[PDB]
């Protein structure tokens, strides 16, 4: 089929989410503190 | 850890507290005295 | 018969047992760990592998026959590892090495990690003395290897791989041919940087780069181009070779002003391990740049015990240099012209003879006002009175020296230009650094807070004391 197609899309996603999350952790803490 | 490895070339067939001046070697070519030019070229004159 | 029994036994047993849990322990922990999670680089235990790689390599038949087909396999793995210790105490084990996977229930069902049982066999099969593992057979065994290399999913693989495609170079390095190398080394570099970021980018470029200068084409239309110029992972050893190979490029294109810097760093970069096999050549080069690079002197004195044998040509060198004379830089040459030839650097110090003429010019103009040109070619032994003019002018234009000559005469006098501290270059010198002491602060602050972590510890007073505050003041406003 076309799943390889998807497959990149998805995954190139996901590869991006991770960073964001990670200089969002830190930010999070300074604030609470 | 201190996995610390390079492949090639490995050579070479396997102190000093004064700071280095260049100077000093300069006049390692030769005047190895001060004494021995001034006495053997006073005499000329 | 009595020699060999108290010497020979031990080494069989004992590297066995601290094998158990140096590699066997690690595969085990990288199947449920890298294969297990995707803690990637963290449970994939590159440094497991960087540690398990060193120490092997200054260091087969049990280990090719692990099964792992169904659980009661996976287990046996375990008990296989002393049935077969019991066996080599007791009886003599032994081409027959590579089937196994095929054979023997052996169904890892990780590919990270059967990359790393196939590739520990290829590393002692590579070390096997200088036979090379019968030569292609070990080459066979990597193309076994890229065999696997085509398999797929590459969350581990790719990392895992990396070092099996670093190790299959050297497999051609130490042998044949190595166009078709660059051949598969270009096809396999489109085959990642493709897959979104991969990495790779970093190893391949160094392959690739490692014997292209060496066969001595000094193509660069794709480095300045390169998109895998930034890998930005390279776990601060990529980075430095690759430096360094960017640096010779540029230098070798008369372009000595970004050498010097990048190159610099390259070799600042280097770890502190006892090996100088690399930083010996580095340093060689990052004098000899210097040395061109106008007239840096470079003399910051290296008399460490490592590299004090390996640089006496070139100490004797820079004597000569750094001087005005010109005898000197000729009766070096002729003297070590074949020991730089090995070294592959003859071609740069070929044309140093322009940095000594300009030197010597500029000792002149700095110590003397007003010298004839009937002793200038004396001086600095040019044989001929009349092409000192044209030196001189050539100096005069590039701004070496704004010193007059008077050609009918012949003497020449220079003008006096003091008081630098009224112009406005101090004010750039200290700006040039100010910004770098603002950049470091900025640096070393943005990576303080990342440490702090796991503060959920946050409460003012008490919880209960309320209640008997209240009271208590409920007690006194009653009286």
């Amino acid at each position: 089929g076309l799943r390889q197609y998807y497959l990149s899309k998805i995954e190139e996603l996901q590869l991006i989410v991770n960073d964001k999350s990670q200089n969002l952790r830190r930010l999070q803490a300074q604030r609470n503190e | 850890m201190s996995e610390k490895k390079q492949p090639v070339d490995l050579g070479l067939l396997e102190e000093d507290n004064w700071d280095d001046d260049n100077v000093e070697d300069d006049f390692s070519n030769q005047l190895r005295a001060e004494l021995e030019k001034h006495g053997y070229k006073m005499e000329t004159s | 018969p009595p020699g060999g029994g108290e010497q020979e036994p031990p080494p069989p047993p004992a590297p066995q047992d601290v094998e158990m849990k140096e590699e066997a322990a690690t595969g085990g922990g990288s199947t449920g760990e890298a294969d297990g999670k995707t803690a990637a680089a963290a449970a994939e235990h590159s440094q497991r592998e960087l540690d398990t790689v060193t120490l092997e390599d200054i260091k087969e038949p049990r280990f090719v026959l692990r099964a792992l087909r169904m659980l009661p396999s996976t287990s046996r793995r375990l008990n296989h590892y002393v049935l077969y210790k019991a066996v080599q105490g007791f009886f003599t084990s032994n081409l027959p090495f590579l089937e196994e996977p095929m054979d023997t229930e052996a169904d890892l069902q990780f590919r990270p990690r059967t990359g790393k049982a196939a590739s520990t066999p290829l590393l002692p099969e590579v070390e096997a003395y200088l036979q090379l593992l019968v030569v292609i057979f070990m080459m066979n065994s990597k193309r076994y290897k890229e065999a696997q290399k085509i398999s797929d999913n590459r969350r581990a693989l790719d990392l895992v791989a990396a070092k099996c495609y670093y190790y299959h170079a050297r497999v051609y390095e130490f042998l044949d041919k190595l166009d078709v190398v660059r051949s598969f080394l270009h096809a396999r570099l489109r085959t990642a940087t493709l897959r979104h970021d991969a990495d790779g980018q970093a190893t391949l470029l160094n392959l690739l780069l490692r014997n292209y200068l060496h066969y001595s084409l000094y193509d660069q239309a794709e480095k300045l181009v390169s998109k895998s110029v930034f890998p930005e992972q390279a776990n601060n050893n990529e980075w430095a070779r690759y430096l360094y190979y960017t640096g010779r490029i540029k230098a070798i294109q008369l372009e000595y002003s970004e050498a010097r810097r990048t190159m610099t760093n390259a070799l600042r970069k280097a770890p502190q391990h006892t090996a100088v096999g690399f930083k010996q050549t580095v340093h060689k080069l990052l004098i000899v740049v210097e040395l061109l690079l106008g007239e840096i002197p470079d003399r910051l004195q290296f008399r460490q015990p490592s590299l004090k044998r390996s640089l006496m040509p070139y100490f004797l060198l820079t004597q000569a240099v750094r001087t005005g004379n010109l005898a000197k830089f000729n009766q070096v040459l002729d003297q070590f012209g074949e020991k730089f030839q090995a070294d592959g650097t003859y071609t740069l110090i070929i044309r140093l003879r322009h940095n000594v003429i300009k030197t010597g010019v500029r000792m002149i103009s700095l110590s003397y006002s007003r010298i004839s040109l009937a002793d200038i070619a004396q001086k600095l032994q040019l044989d001929s009175p009349e092409d000192a003019e044209f030196i001189v002018a050539k100096a005069i234009r590039d701004g070496v020296i704004e010193a007059s000559i008077n050609h009918e005469k012949g003497y020449v006098q220079s003008k006096e230009m003091i008081d630098i501290y009224s112009t406005r270059e101090p004010q750039l010198a200290f700006h040039q650094r100010i910004s770098f002491c603002l950049d470091i602060h900025n640096m070393s602050v943005k990576a303080m807070r990342f440490p702090p972590k796991s503060y959920n510890k946050d409460l003012e007073s008490a919880e209960e004391r309320r209640e008997r505050e209240q009271q208590d003041l409920e007690f006194a406003k009653e009286m």
